[PDB]
RNA sequence: GUGGGAGAGGGUGGUGGAAUUCCCGGAGUAGCGGUGAAAUGCGCAGAUACCGGGAGGAACGCCGAUGGCGAAGGCAGCCACCUGGUCCACCCGUGACGCUGAGGCGCGAAAGCGUGGGGAGCAAACCGGAUUAGAUACCCGGGUAGUCCACGCCCUAAACGAUGCGCGCUAGGUCUCUGGGUCUCCUGGGGGCCGAAGCUAACGCGUUAAGCGCGCCGCCUGGGGAGUACGGCCGCAAGGC
């Protein structure tokens, strides 16, 4: 009931959930899914599976709103990030293209012990 | 010596040349007398910095030569005012002694951004008025009161406290 | 004296009356201080490789031009100064260097 | 190796002294924007050494995006 | 900086024979120059300590020069001595 | 001397985008974060993702390297101001002017102190969560000091090459930086690799000596107690010598 025909998809995974959500041909939001959106409970959110199932609904209703050519946006490395975007053009849903962003900085912010032993 | 003198200049183009140190006993701030064009001067503003050598002013156009000012108006962004001038020409509307004084951190219409020295963020108006650079209070703190109370000598307030007393007696207390 | 080149850009939303009466500003300054114009080019404007002045593009300006030695950075200021003044860049004029050769 | 592109032979007398070099700077750009080292540059220690500090002095006054975005990936 | 001409306006200033491209009334001359300037840079920039150190093992080398001179004949050396103005 | 040169040596000022938290607007759901798996904790007062914009401190990606510079520790966005070291060619100037250095003098990690600013993030402590028998710590979620600047003040260390400085003698192959050349490779300086001789209980060092020789300095002589106790001097104190 807001109906587009293009935009974008946006994708982003840790290693511990993963995300996806449609964005209008600009940026502001539309609709999406993630590991729990999809009944996945503390683990699984972590699957590549799962990276599908959501990418998947994520699309079905990225369609709902007549929604179908899509770009699509990177963030970070998802466990499954590719049966995920995979699962993505699969749903057919014009899968115009993909873009590399997954953004890091330029080296000024410390981490937390698990992100240290860098140098 | 018990008086004050100036706070606001308004009648431009007449040139100011920093007269001299005459660092000052009245308001935490030192100052100078200041020398204008005519003969006409003005025991003015410290503002840190523009020495002996008399030689600036401020005004209409502008010049935005430290110390000097104009309205917040002909105000380049980015800059350390004081002169702190709030509504439309009440004199300098805070930054006395007040080292830090306020920034034009971002200034929109008639209305321009303060970060306010004494310790928040908000806006004036249009053609409104500062003048920027410095203060003028050399740390303007700390010094020793040892031996005796410098308070006391303050012929200020030895106003001493209480608030324990073995009282009924004041305000809240 | 020593000469850089100067590199200065400023807005491009500048139109006339502004190219004009700032960059004039800027000679005037450029010599109030001390130096004496050697080759002005002006490339004019250009989309800049990165937003800048919230603008895409803007107006670069470059002066081979030397001076006396320390009142650079003091003129350097000088100019910043006028907001417009998207940026201030002053480089010490080495010729050049014919690599692949 | 690093032999399918190769960036030396692309560019004849060439001054390491303008900054302004847009089009030939623009020419290590590769993607994301990088500095394509010496296992593409063709290029010495005297190179990436000067080359950089122009290619510096260029991302500085701007004319090259010190990184920006990659298309497809 | 020391300016070249200026350089030379000295070695020459020293030189008790125009030829003397490295004697020690240059070594001397030099040295102190250097000396003087370096400290005044010093001072402000209160901080400077690599140089500051450096400046140091070089009042050193002076010395050790004026040394050799007293040495010799501390003749000249009074000479030289006074014309730069060293020790008070 | 002079003429060439190379560097994250120094300090002073100065901007610049990357990203990072929080701030205001947009849009839009029901989850997010998170782990060994949880849970604690956030979120329908709508978060987490995405759109923009803002404020801000910190650091400084690719290039950047087994590369470079520096007395030692150390030191890398760019930019200009002052400054130090040092390297190759000319053979020009001086005329042994020299090398070692007790005490001394200054420098000088990170912690910490003093005060005066700042404090995005990270972070003992302190707080939860988890844990196991136990959990005062490994793991997760919170957050102070401090971490950041100026100034003054502490000088400690596997302060490492665990190995003083100076010159001079003794196969070599190799890589690489930097400076000169008749620039298939030779020449000076610098860095790594392999390696005769030779040293060596041993490993291993091998013209970047742990080989051979000269000066000068320092510091050794069984373990614990111990680097302590005490005298002394130093410091705000912690401590230090």
């Amino acid at each position: 009931k807001r109906q587009v025909a293009s935009g974008r998809a946006y994708i982003h995974a840790s290693y511990n959930n993963t995300i996806v959500t449609i964005t209008d041909p600009d940026g502001n939001p539309i609709t999406w899914s993630s590991g729990g959106v999809i009944g996945y409970k503390g683990s699984r959110k972590g699957t590549p599976y799962a990276a599908q199932l959501a990418a998947l609904d994520a699309a079905k209703k990225a369609m709902a709103y007549g929604m179908q050519s899509v770009d699509v946006i990177v963030r970070g490395t998802g466990a499954g990030r590719e049966q995920a975007i995979r699962a993505l053009q699969a749903s057919g849903l014009q899968v115009k293209s993909i873009v590399d962003d997954t953004p890091v900085p330029h080296n000024g912010c410390r981490p937390k012990k698990k992100f240290r032993k860098a140098s | 010596q018990y008086r004050i003198i100036d706070f606001k200049r308004d009648k431009d183009g007449i040139p100011g040349r920093v007269a001299t140190i005459e660092y000052d006993p009245n308001r935490s701030a030192n100052i100078a007398l200041i020398n204008y064009a005519d003969g006409e001067k003005r025991y003015i503003i410290a503002p840190k910095n523009l020495k002996v050598g008399m030689e600036i002013m401020s005004g209409p156009d502008a010049d935005i030569k430290i110390g000097n000012a104009l309205p917040l108006e002909n105000i380049p962004v980015g800059t350390l005012v004081h002169n702190i001038e709030l509504k439309p020409g009440r004199g300098g509307q805070l930054v006395r002694a007040a080292g830090t004084s306020a920034q034009v951190l971002g200034k929109e219409g008639k209305y321009v951004i303060v970060r306010l020295a004494s310790g928040e963020v908000r806006m004036i108006l249009g053609k409104c008025r500062a003048t920027v650079g410095e203060v003028g209070n050399g740390g303007r703190t700390d010094k020793p009161f040892v031996k005796a109370g410098n308070k006391h000598h303050k012929m200020k307030a030895p106003n001493v406290r209480g608030v324990a007393m073995n009282a009924v007696d004041h305000p809240f207390g | 004296m020593r000469r850089y080149e100067v590199n200065i850009v400023l807005n491009p939303n500048l139109d006339q009356s502004q190219l004009a009466l700032e960059k004039e500003i800027i000679q005037r300054a450029l010599e109030n201080y001390g130096a004496r114009v050697e080759k002005v080019e002006e490339l004019g404007l250009r989309r800049l490789a990165y937003p800048i002045a919230k603008d895409p593009q803007g107006y670069f300006l470059w002066y081979q031009v030397e001076m006396p030695e320390d009142r650079v950075n003091d003129l350097a200021r000088e100019l910043r100064i006028r907001d417009n003044v998207r940026r201030v860049m002053v480089v010490k004029s080495q010729e050049p260097f014919l690599a692949n050769a | 190796p690093s032999r399918k592109a190769k960036v030396k032979a692309t560019l004849g007398e060439f001054d390491l002294r303008d900054y302004r070099n847009v089009e030939v700077l623009k020419r290590f750009l590769s993607e994301t924007g990088k500095i394509l080292p010496r296992r593409r540059t063709g290029l010495s220690g005297k190179e990436q050494r000067i080359l950089a500090k122009t290619i510096k002095r260029a991302r500085i006054l701007g004319l090259l995006p010190f990184t920006e975005k990659l298309v497809r990936k | 900086p020391i300016t070249k001409e200026e350089k030379q306006k000295v070695i020459q200033e020293f030189a008790r024979f125009p030829g003397d491209t490295g004697s020690t009334e240059v070594q001397v001359a030099l040295l102190t120059l250097r000396i003087n300037r370096l400290s005044e840079h010093l001072k402000v920039h209160k901080k400077d300590h690599h140089s500051h150190r450096g400046l140091l093992m070089m009042v050193g080398q002076r010395r050790r020069l004026l040394r050799y001179l007293q040495r010799e004949d501390p003749e000249r050396y009074r000479a030289l001595i006074e014309k730069l103005g060293i020790r008070g």
